[PDB]
């Protein structure tokens, strides 16, 4: 289970023109763009910080789940939570020659546990010495205006502290701080066991 | 660290020279900056033939390299509406260089 | 409902009065002197 | 179980004009444009409708779930509900056939629940999970909210405005003490 992404966020979809207005930088100057390589450099470092604490995706890029053995009998939970329209389930063998399979797999969409849920009582069988690549586009929406706004506010509260202090300097968190906004987007799991 | 809450218009005057070696000031507006303003102890001051009313007003803006429009220079001034804050000097508060100290007067003629 | 052959008939209509049990009171008054000198069972009448 | 909403709130229904009267009015200076303020109220509505499981502007939802919990239940999570629109019951591909009888919406702030008539609830096909579109929330405007819940939005959106990053600064009826009575109090972590 590798879970690398196919494409990344293009950078034009990040609200640098709004994160600049959040930082209270400056309005009517002839410069107005001296931090576009910087304000975008901390938005990518605060989205990807919250994607690791909440296991969310927030921009709906395309992923690829390359694994070698199905975890359980039929369900196969996906790590990244908000999923939609699994593009292709291919079933590779020992060397290349991938053959796509409709495969009777169906993707229950749920932000609790995004899983595949085989409908023929078994997931399609993996060849000996072969992988399985699930190609899917997981995330909230294609633009920034489709995010849940409490999660998008935690990105601005966090990327503004990477801006306003560069090295690791210690800073009482506010009622709904950074941690209190992402703590209803985290994954609440209580299974450390064999099944 | 500062709470930049108030909006102040930075103003640089373009200096058209006259015939006798001096300049002419018109104070066109530069961009708008956000800054906190902290009043000192204020009292009347004997002006020329005016009884002025001054306050210290240390103003904290964000910083910039010296060849940038976001640096307030001491020949500039702030303005919140019709309140002219002068600039006495800028002085680089933090050790890392994130913020500046502007120094104003805001002397209404009382 | 009159089930058709291939209809996949759906569920039909599944089909409290309280009696507060009030109280009826009689409290007749009688002098103690009367319950000793009368010949009739005023206790029972 | 996804529960995405149908349409977002327009912003012309949010009080960006009444927020600045909370923010700087009566005491202060008569600062930022409407697009900066409106980014902070919906960032404070979505922080309180997540902590209290409410909706506050009464937009339309779609709850699409794959298995009912009981056969006379499936409580709905977003709390103030009114007028469940349709109970669509798709098959696999989904020609998308709705049903129109069998259940009763029970409007209740405690457990907004769907409670089918009798003992049998509409079953689900293999693969064709059932979706519910309902319009949950207090009122279409902002003036239909409970005012203590509407105040804690303003007390929180003035916090997101007046201090930008996660910095330093509890009052008797604060933000937490006002939304502590709109939160869902449940003590079942069990099987049913």
């Amino acid at each position: 289970m590798m879970l690398n992404e196919v494409t990344a966020v293009p950078g034009t979809a990040l609200p640098v023109a709004e994160f600049r207005d959040h930082l209270r930088l400056g309005t009517g100057f002839a410069d107005l763009g001296a931090e576009d390589a910087a304000l975008l450099s901390y938005l990518r470092a605060a989205i990807a910080a919250i994607e690791g604490r909440t296991a969310k995706a927030l921009i709906s890029r395309g992923f690829r789940l390359a694994l070698t053995a199905w975890r359980w009998g039929d369900m196969q939970t996906l790590p990244i939570a908000p999923v939609a329209t699994v593009t292709a389930l291919r079933l590779v063998d020992a060397a290349g020659v991938e053959t796509p399979v409709a495969a009777g797999w169906r993707l229950v969409p749920d932000m609790a546990r995004p899983r595949i849920e085989a409908l023929g009582a078994m997931l399609p069988m993996i060849p000996t010495g072969g992988r399985v690549e699930i190609d899917f586009t997981a995330g909230f929406g294609a633009s920034w205006s489709a995010l849940p706004v409490d999660l998008a506010q935690a990105v601005f509260l966090l990327a503004a502290q990477y801006y306003e202090l560069r090295h690791d300097g210690a800073a009482g968190a506010m009622p709904f701080g950074v941690m209190a906004l992402i703590e209803r987007w985290r994954t609440v799991r209580v299974l450390g066991g064999r099944p | 660290r500062p709470r930049l809450n108030r909006l102040l218009v930075l103003e640089e005057a373009v200096r058209v020279a006259d015939g006798a070696g001096g300049h002419r000031l018109d104070w066109q507006a530069k961009g708008e900056v956000w800054a906190e303003v902290t009043a000192g102890s204020g009292s009347e001051r004997a002006g020329e033939f005016v009884t002025l009313a001054s306050v210290p007003f240390t103003i904290v803006v964000r910083a910039a390299p010296v060849g940038a429009a976001r640096r307030p220079r001491p020949e500039q001034r702030f303005r919140e509406g019709a309140r002219i804050f002068r600039i006495l000097a800028v002085a680089e508060r933090d050790r890392e260089g994130h913020y500046l100290s502007c120094f104003a007067r805001e002397e209404v003629v009382a | 409902g009159w089930a058709s052959e291939t209809a996949a008939l759906s569920e039909t209509a599944t089909p409290r009065i309280t009696i507060p049990l009030h109280e009826l009171a009689a409290m007749p008054k009688a002098s103690q002197r009367l319950l000793d000198d009368s010949a009739f069972d005023i206790e029972t009448w």
